């Protein structure tokens, strides 16, 4: 129980098409992969930051860690928000993964508030319209109802089945490493491994752990980057691959896997029925959109279906073979003439 | 019976030579060791043992 | 004694059969089908699910040219874009202005959901017919479960039961079927290795956990945005996801003959089609000789209440004079009317009360109590409802 996978990994900065107002940025809350495989409507969202873990690698549910330019910084879990058209209800949070129940929307936004009060967000175009479980379009899940097979991402913190690819981060460019020393270029290492390249005859191109000086050179004619081989980062398509290593990769187990569960669906109230000669009359009173379907119990079934929205009276002919009527999630009503 | 690799020496995945605290002692070579054992079946036994300290 | 009878293939309807062994007192058996199962022989072709577009970190080569290699992966796409100048937080990622390249890589595989969320494409062969029958034998209800092939013999209370063979070999399933959870569909799905993009079977695999992956999703890599490190692409969206919302009603709702569809195993339940013969080899001990059975005489029948309906809406009181105390079988000799009770206890100069069902307004029927028959005169009246929820 002394095992901590989060000490090897780190939160990161990745590309986001909309950070707010309609402009792109290097987001600390950048969206990776939004999974909508769960039939119950639950979304499995992947983000560049890590939730429930502090910068010192210790686990704290009220804490959140994001990449603050060069080094990771701490933020509050309460400040984290998920929204489409209206705010989403967050059900589970652990590392790079968020579980949320979202209403009908065209875009998905995931944001948070840092220690300095600045709000960071990321918007992706995501068509969210969860499918109807059963034959009734209900808003709230009942405690009792018809048991239907449905899928959801389990609230459990335990990571055992699903996995993601992790690797070394690319070299982080930093112009502050280079300074103009009338009239030379000085590279201030500051205890870091720096990869440099200059358009000057003095120094060529290489890797350094020591302070370098480029005699008769301009700062604009030079490029410097910070190397990091001590941490792991998710194999993100929004972040460049490590130029030197490349194919070198690792793998880590992820929380909230998709599982086969049971969904409770409500049964619409039985309609008032009046019988006629070789026909049946039903006064349907739906509280929500309910599917009405019917078939003949003979050689020719002649299946017909309609979604009933308001108070409606339906006239259905009952043949010699019999007529089977299904009103929403209720068990089918069978009719036969005397 | 599952075995893991380190440069030219073979060791059991659950029992690495770096233990205790593999990442704390050497953070660079621990990740490098794990990167070389990804195709191997006992990778998660090595991942659990290497990232365990106190 | 082997009693051969035929009942219609309708579940929930109690049928009455008269066993008249020569020289032995008549026997009345009540038979009711609890369930009729038609299980087709299935052969799994492939499964389909939501695909996963595996896109690793793009190889951004600063001051040089990256090279694509042909990889043996499903829908493997590789493109090298020239004149690339990407940016990170601290500025430009590359030193060169026009001499940098970006290698974009992508392939298709099964998603993590495939083990849970999947549709199975099956081939349906010759179906196996089976039935669950309730028999009121010797004043007790017995359950007989047997294959409706007319060969499988089941012995309950020393009585040998042979069910079938079914008059109709009809099944609601076609040669090709698609199964998703509790729903079954008749579908002419694309063959293995011939799936089209954006349609059912865009990704094809032998089993949900197998290594083989067939993919045809039209994966095309696009040039990344100015100063941006990302892997843009054009791809036909999941054919499985699109099918889940556009599949329509399953065989449970569309099938003829009022078929109910169940899964694990895939089967047709209570299909009201044709009829089925029943062979009941009744043992010697169950029968009683006419001489050893009570003799009925001085019989009169009065019908105080009758309503012609599907349910037993008629009441009949029969006055009699029995030779001795015992058990007598009750059966209607007229096919138009059916009596609820099969056996009653006779004493002497007493009266019996029986419940009957008819469709006739003027019911003229014969009631056989043991070996003697009694005529019942009934003037049955129409009921309130023209439609009833029972056949
Ligand atoms: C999930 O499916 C498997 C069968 O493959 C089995 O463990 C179980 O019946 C299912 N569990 C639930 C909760 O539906
Ligand atoms: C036999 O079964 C029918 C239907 O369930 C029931 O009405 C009847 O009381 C049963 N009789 C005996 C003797 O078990
Ligand atoms: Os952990
Ligand atoms: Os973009
Ligand atoms: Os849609
Ligand atoms: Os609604
Ligand atoms: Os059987
Ligand atoms: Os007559």
């Amino acid at each position: 129980d002394n095992f901590n996978v989060y000490k090897a990994t780190r939160p990161y900065l990745a590309h986001c098409p909309d950070c707010g107002e309609g402009h792109s940025c290097h987001s600390p809350v950048a969206l990776e992969r939004i999974r909508n495989e769960a039939t119950d409507g639950t979304l499995k969202i992947q983000v560049s930051l890590q939730i429930g873990i502090k910068t010192d690698d210790s686990h704290d549910w009220t804490k959140l860690r994001y990449m603050d330019n060069h080094m990771p910084a701490d933020a509050e879990r309460a400040g984290l928000f998920v929204r489409t058209s209206a705010p989403c209800t967050i059900t589970g949070t652990m590392g790079h993964f968020i579980l949320a129940r979202c209403p009908k929307g065209e875009t998905l936004t995931v944001g948070f508030t840092d220690s300095r009060k600045i709000s960071h967000s990321c918007t992706h175009p995501f068509h969210h319209d969860p499918p109807v479980i059963g034959r009734e379009k209900f808003h709230s899940r009942p405690q009792h109802g018809k048991e239907l097979p449905c899928s959801t991402y389990v609230q459990s913190t335990a990571a055992t089945t699903e996995e993601i690819e992790v690797h070394m981060p690319p070299d982080t460019p930093d112009r502050t490493l280079m300074s103009q020393q009338s009239g030379n270029v000085k590279i201030t290492v500051n205890g870091q491994t720096v990869r440099y390249k200059c358009n000057c005859g003095g120094s060529n191109e290489g890797l350094t752990t020591t302070d370098k000086v480029i005699n008769n050179c301009k700062v604009d004619q030079c490029h410097a980057a910070v190397t990091n081989h001590k941490k792991w980062q998710y194999n993100s398509p929004l972040v460049p691959r490590n130029a030197e290593l490349g194919d070198r990769k690792g793998k880590i187990h992820i929380p909230f896997p998709l599982a086969n569960v049971t969904c409770r669906v409500p049964k619409a109230r039985n309609p008032t029925v009046t019988y006629g000669k070789n026909q049946v009359i039903m006064l349907l009173y739906p509280d929500h959109p309910t599917l009405l379907s019917y078939r003949n119990m003979g050689e020719e079934p002649n299946y017909q279906e309609e979604w009933v929205m308001h108070k409606k009276e339906v006239v259905l002919t009952v043949p010699t073979e019999g007529l089977e009527v299904t009103w929403g999630n209720n068990e089918p009503y069978k009719y036969w003439p005397q | 019976p599952v075995m893991c690799l380190l440069a030219n020496t073979t060791f059991p995945c659950s029992q690495p030579p770096c233990t205790p605290c593999c990442y704390e002692k050497e953070p660079e070579e621990t990740l490098r060791m794990l990167e070389d054992n990804v195709m191997r079946p006992g990778y998660y036994q090595l991942l659990q043992a290497s990232l365990t300290c106190s | 004694y082997e009693h051969v009878t035929v009942i219609p293939n309708t579940v929930g309807v109690p049928y009455k059969t008269l066993v008249n062994r020569p020289g032995y007192s008549p026997m009345v058996l009540e038979m009711e089908l609890l369930s009729v199962t038609l299980e087709p022989t299935l052969s799994l072709d492939y499964i389909t699910c939501e695909y996963k577009t595996v896109i690793p970190s793009p190889y951004v080569k600063c001051c040089g040219t990256a090279e694509c290699k042909d990889k043996n992966l499903p829908d493997y796409s590789c493109k090298v874009f020239t004149g690339v100048y990407p940016f990170m937080w601290g500025g430009a990622y590359c030193f060169c202005d026009a001499e940098n390249t970006q290698l974009s890589e992508a392939h298709v595989e099964k998603s993590e959901s495939c083990k849970t969320e999947f549709a199975s494409a099956y081939r349906a062969h010759t179906a196996s017919a089976s039935a669950k029958l309730r028999v009121l034998y010797q004043g007790n209800n017995i359950t007989v479960t047997a294959y409706a092939n007319g060969d499988h013999a089941v012995t309950v209370k020393d009585a040998k039961f042979i069910v079938g063979p079914m008059s109709s070999a009809w099944t609601p399933f076609d040669n090709k079927i698609v199964v998703y959870k509790g729903d079954v569909y008749n579908m002419d799905y694309p063959p293995f290795g011939a799936g089209r993009p954006g349609q059912f079977g865009d990704i094809q695999s032998r089993t949900p956990e197998s290594k083989d992956v067939y993919a045809n999703t039209q994966l095309v890599l696009q040039r990344p945005a100015a100063g941006t490190v990302h892997v843009p692409y054009s791809q036909a969206p999941s054919g499985f996801k699109y099918w889940l919302k556009e599949r329509g009603a399953s065989l449970q709702h569309t099938a003829p003959f009022g078929c109910q569809i169940a899964t694990n195993p895939v089967r047709a339940v209570n299909c009201a089609v044709g009829n089925m013969p029943i062979s009941i080899d009744i043992p010697e001990a169950a029968f009683t000789r006419v001489v050893d059975a009570p003799s009925l005489t001085d019989m009169s029948c009065e019908v105080p209440a009758c309503t012609h309906s599907s349910d037993f809406g008629g009441v009949a009181i029969i006055k009699y004079a029995a030779s001795k105390k015992g058990k007598c079988a009750v059966h209607s000799m007229t096919n138009a009317v059916t009596i609820r009770e099969a056996e009653i206890e006779v004493e002497g100069n007493s009266q019996l009360q029986i419940s009957f069902s008819t469709a006739l307004a003027s019911a003229e029927f014969r009631v056989q109590v043991c070996s003697t028959q009694v005529h019942c005169a009934a003037e049955c009246h129409p009921p309130k409802d023209h439609i009833v929820n029972y056949p």
